């Protein structure tokens, strides 16, 4: 009834926002000369992953949710469970790679800068895609649930990158604060940027993974919150581009140039 | 000075193998496209192989496909060609040339020497091979095609070549409207989209060789029958 | 002493300049119709460089063009296809000029080493190679144009011009009458005589054969950043850094129009008339170019393709294209 | 859908493009440095310690870096013309007299101060850090504004404070040092300044202004 | 003084010129500009054909 139309419109708006943002980032990375650099390829990979995940699984997930029924057989649905894991676990991991690159660029400037060639970045992109594939492809229309592989995959997908990224940003916060021993601007903006990044990432993903993990051994699932956290997680795909693009000055310049 | 010389010319039997090569020293060989061209005791002059600047393109002639291998290494400025399954039809003296392709370039500039060895497509013909002539007048040769030789780019890929007796030939006219540097201004070229011809005015005691016309619209370049000129 | 007499002579020369100014070209052509909005679409984008590009020149074929950058390269583009015919690795990266012989077998560029190199393209060995190095100047070299296959012309930062001789590598002549730094020159349709700018808001008309300035026009305000002859070689509209292009009359000896617009306050960086001598193109420091009306001074279609300031632009020989080069490191062939 | 020759031209274009890319990659791994300063004021000393009629490029290296120091001092033209060519230089080394407190050549000290103020406000260099080498110190050991303590170690501090306070931007830090090092410590100071500048430049690419 | 001598000589050479009427110059400019209007592509765009850039 009416509610179904509201949910469909919400999902379509989410898909449109995701595609708009990620395609904008992709076009910005190439057309510019200042952005053109060996480090920015990570953003292109992340944007492509977001476009794919949105445009493919948001329609299928919406159909499986609103209808609560199966309409694609026993294989076209399992190739979906896998695609969901591949397209998300690859989107989560690209956050860790960018943070590690930033940390290495900050702590050891000259040494890492000597090796900031496109070869290393392309190798890193290929290997993160490989890790996502190897964790994804190895295995009505309900998500997969059993005792052990749930824990293994969740630890390999989220708990590791979350830990890595929170350290990588706490250390950079400490370095930024210490190097300065605009009074208001510096510390306030350091804190705001890092808080925004970590907060959006964690609030978006952690709830779903926490509940999923709980499902493995305990129950801890009253009802109807798994779907809420599911939709949060996809919304994260649209949250990521703005969070990783707005602050950078050159990206803002390119966005303004392409806007008008 | 610019010179290309060959390495291996020897007597071989049918059902073995032999390897050719040349050495170039006068130019920047690392950025040139080198062809291979054969001949025969008869007037026959036919295309053999090819290799481009970066070594990313290698064509061949269907009559030797799967037996002839080509390869070169830039640091030594040396080209190598491998032959296998040598039939008596292969017996000929193999030439080696150079070609650089860019807007305004003249392919097939410097024809080197050759080694002596023993044991659809576009078609062109050159009727009236024999043409008596005396000094103090003009002449006219012509070779005709079977397919329109005018490409949509505005160019009309057709070359001419002169071969003095007991000597390797040299480029004479490329695209039927341009002269290779150093050739006197007596020679000239023209033609329609299907017919082609020259105008060698004031024939001297040097223009006595045979003439062939190449087609380069399709990469299996295939020459035409010789048109010898005696001095009756 | 003699300075007072010079001022007195200047008073007489300005009086003579004013005595023959019945018309202005502004009241005349008032009835003449305008030209519709000139809309040009970026047809091709030649994207090979890695840093700012400071100069370019159109080949005689109207097909091949050469551009220079601080990257230390001369890439000989092909307009009809966007290919790279040649890539010449320079010796001193500080390059601020380019040229192209009327024949297609010479190209020169020297920016900041006080020497202009002459390159050979039609060479037997097959690789472009330096042919000479002219090292007589004592200041950074600004602009240099070929006259023939030999006899290049140059204007450097020490207030001089040379008219070299390529065969002997010697300064056959030396033009020196300028008070300040010289920033650009241009050859006339025929190579009989040429003009040069200056940093003292003045321009001089040299004579190629015998060295002496024939006329001096001081109707300008701040600087000179570009010169180029109007077709038929009689006006040679001048660039500026006061945001006001002008065009003088070689025969009437006085500024004529003084194109300007209130909204724009930026330094002009290049100018080149059109084939019919109706349009006056001008690259601006305001990140976008402009197209003026040579006979009415009204503005026309803007060319807002580029990102950073426009450095160089030139209409082809036949007038089939307009190429511009900005510090964004992208050449755009408009039409 | 192209002729026999056009594909060869395309291959040549691709090869040229790849060569240009390769040349470009190995050209951003070196550090540039423009060397300004008042003439006849401790310039040759720095140049010599580091290791025709125009740009003189010193090309030294120190501990895995590759410095290219463009010692422009030959041009007699106004600096407004050729300065913009160096808009992407990782730093601008600067040398002052420190002996002009008495000589008048107006005192060279004030002339150098004015030049530094001009170079610290140019629109092109509103983001490039600056290094100061207060060379010619041994001979150093008028200008009567306050100079109350009057001692050597206080006059030097006052002059350095003047120079450091001549800037008014938050995103360009001015360093300082004195020359006459026993070893090539002057390069060591330059190495430290370059590392700090690169660190602060990479820390502004990920936000965290 | 030598610079003054050079300046006075240059001014003397530069001052003794034709001084024609600006009206003829403007008329010639207009005539030349109008005459070559047909072949100019920029002033009058030509059809998509015979246009090397497309
Ligand atoms: C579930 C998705 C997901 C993400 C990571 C991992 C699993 C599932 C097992 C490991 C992500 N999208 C929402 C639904």
């Amino acid at each position: 009834l009416q509610v179904t139309l509201t949910l469909v419109c919400l999902a379509g708006l989410l898909m449109l926002l995701t595609v708009f943002g990620n395609v904008l980032v992709i076009i910005a990375v190439f057309t510019s000369r200042a952005l053109k650099a060996p480090q920015n390829l990570f953003l292109v990979s992340l944007a492509s992953a977001d476009i794919l995940v949105a445009t493919l699984v948001i329609p299928f997930s919406l159909a499986n949710e609103v209808m609560g029924y199966w309409y694609f057989g026993k294989a076209w649905c399992e190739i979906y469970l896998a695609l969901d894991v591949l397209f998300c676990t690859s989107s989560i991991v690209h956050l860790c790679a960018i943070s590690l690159d930033r940390y290495w660029s900050i702590t050891q400037a000259i040494e890492y800068n000597l090796k900031r060639t496109p070869r290393r970045i392309k190798a890193i992109i290929i290997t993160v895609w490989v890790i996502s594939a190897v964790i994804s492809f190895p295995p009505r229309c309900e998500i997969n649930d059993q005792k052990w592989y749930v824990i293994s995959s969740c630890i390999g997908s989220f708990f590791a990158p979350c830990l890595i990224m929170i350290l990588v940003y706490v250390r950079i916060y400490q370095i930024a604060k210490r190097r300065t021993r605009g009074r208001q601007n510096r510390e306030k903006r350091f804190t705001f940027v890092l808080a925004v990044v970590i907060g959006v990432f964690v609030v978006c993903w952690f709830p779903f993974f926490f509940t999923y993990t709980l499902t493995a051994v305990g129950c801890s699932v009253p009802r109807t919150l798994f779907k809420f956290f599911f939709w949060f997680g996809y919304c994260n795909s649209s949250l990521n581009p703005v969070i990783y693009t707005i602050f950078n000055h050159d990206f803002r310049r390119a966005f303004k140039k392409i806007l008008c | 000075d610019v010179q290309l010389v060959e390495s291996g010319g020897g007597l071989v039997q049918p059902g073995g193998s032999r390897k050719l090569s040349c050495s170039a020293s006068g130019f920047a060989f690392s950025s040139f496209g080198m062809h291979w061209v054969r001949q025969a005791p008869e007037k026959g002059l036919e295309w053999v192989a090819y290799i481009s600047s970066g070594s990313g393109t290698i064509y061949y002639a269907d009559t030797v496909k799967g037996r002839f291998t080509i390869s070169r290494d830039d640091p030594k400025n040396t080209l190598f060609l491998q032959m296998t399954s040598l039939r008596s039809e292969d017996t000929a003296m193999y030439y080696c040339v150079r070609s650089i392709y860019y807007y305004g370039s003249s392919p097939f500039d410097f024809w080197g020497q050759g080694t002596t060895l023993t044991v659809s497509d576009i078609v062109m013909t050159q009727a009236t091979s024999s043409v008596p002539v005396t000094p103090g007048e003009s002449v006219s040769i012509s070779c005709r095609s079977s397919k329109s030789l005018l490409h949509s780019n505005g160019n009309t890929y057709l070359y001419w070549f002169l071969q003095r007796p007991g000597q390797s030939p040299q480029l004479l006219i490329y695209r039927m409207s341009n002269l290779a540097s150093g050739v006197p201004d007596r020679f000239s070229g023209s033609g329609s989209g299907t017919a082609f011809t020259l105008t060698i005015s004031r024939l001297e005691a040097e223009d006595v060789g045979v003439y062939y016309c190449m087609q380069h619209l399709e990469y299996p370049l295939t020459f035409g029958a010789g048109t010898k000129l005696e001095l009756k | 002493q003699l300075r007072q007499e010079a001022e007195q002579l200047k008073n007489q020369i300005r009086d003579a300049r004013k005595a023959c100014a019945d018309a202005t070209l502004s009241q005349i052509t008032n009835n003449i119709d305008p030209v519709g909005r000139i809309q040009m679409r970026t047809r091709r984008t030649l994207r090979g460089h890695l840093a700012k590009i400071y100069a370019m020149h159109w080949g005689t074929d109207s097909r091949l063009l050469v551009s220079a950058s601080q990257d230390g390269k001369l890439i000989i583009w092909d307009s009809y296809t966007t290919n790279k015919v040649h890539a010449i690795p320079l010796r001193s990266s500080w390059v601020m000029t380019c040229a192209y012989a009327p024949s297609g077998n010479y190209v020169a560029c020297g920016g900041l080493d006080n020497i202009c190199s002459i390159y050979n393209l039609k060479t037997r060995e097959g690789n472009v190679r330096v042919s000479r190095e002219l090292a007589g100047h004592t200041g950074y070299l600004s602009c240099c144009r070929f006259l023939d296959d030999n006899q290049i012309v140059t204007s450097s930062g020490d207030t001089t011009c040379a008219l070299w001789d390529i065969e002997t590598g010697q300064q056959t002549t030396t033009f020196t009458g300028h008070t300040g730094d010289v920033m650009s020159l241009s050859l006339a349709p025929d190579t009989r005589l040429f003009v040069s700018g200056a940093c003292d808001a003045s321009a001089k008309l040299w004579d190629v054969r015998e060295g002496m300035c024939r006329q001096t026009f001081t109707g300008h305000e701040s600087d000179i950043n570009a010169i180029c002859f109007f077709p038929n070689g009689n006006a040679f509209a001048t660039g500026s850094d006061d945001a006001t292009c002008r065009l003088f009359d070689l025969r009437a000896d006085q500024e004529l129009m003084t194109y300007s617009h209130d909204n724009i306050i930026c330094g002009i960086t290049s100018v080149s008339f059109s084939k019919s001598g109706r349009l006056l193109l001008a690259g601006y420091d305001d990140f976008n170019c402009n197209v003026w009306d040579a006979l009415k001074a009204d503005r026309a279609g803007v060319l807002a393709g580029h990102d950073n300031r426009v450095s160089c632009l030139g209409v082809t020989d036949d007038g089939m294209a307009v190429a511009t080069g900005s510090w964004d490191s992208f050449l755009k062939i408009w039409n | 859908t192209l002729s026999a020759e056009e594909r060869a031209a395309l291959e040549r274009s691709k090869a040229i493009e790849k060569n240009l890319k390769e040349d470009g990659i190995s050209a951003a791994k070196d550090v540039k440095l423009l060397l300004l300063g008042a003439g006849e004021s401790g310039k040759s000393t720095i140049v010599k310690q580091m290791k025709t009629t125009g740009i003189v490029e010193t090309h030294f290296t120190f501990k895995n870096l590759h410095f290219r120091l463009f010692d422009v001092g030959g041009q007699r033209s106004e600096r407004k013309k050729w300065i913009h060519c160096f808009e992407d230089v990782t730093a601008i080394i600067f040398c002052v007299a420190l002996s002009g407190y008495d000589q008048v050549l107006t005192n060279r000290m004030h002339e150098s101060l004015m030049l530094f103020d001009s170079i610290c406000n140019n629109k092109f260099f509103i983001d490039t850090s600056i290094i100061l080498f207060l060379n010619k110190k041994d001979l150093f050991g008028c200008f009567p504004e306050y100079t109350g303590p009057n001692t050597y170690e206080d006059a030097a501090a006052y002059i350095q404070a003047q120079f450091e306070s001549k800037n008014r931007s938050p995103n360009k830090e001015i360093y300082c040092h004195m020359t006459c090092a026993t070893d090539t410590n002057n390069i060591q100071v330059v190495f430290d300044a370059v590392t700090d500048i690169i660190i602060a430049n990479n820390l502004r690419g990920c936000g965290l202004y | 003084i030598a610079q003054a001598r050079k300046l006075v000589e240059q001014l003397k050479m530069e001052a003794n010129i034709d001084r024609i009427k600006v009206s003829k110059a403007a008329a010639d400019l207009m005539a030349y500009c109008e005459a070559h209007a047909k072949e100019d592509p920029l002033l009058t765009p030509v059809p998509a054909s015979e246009n090397p850039f497309r």
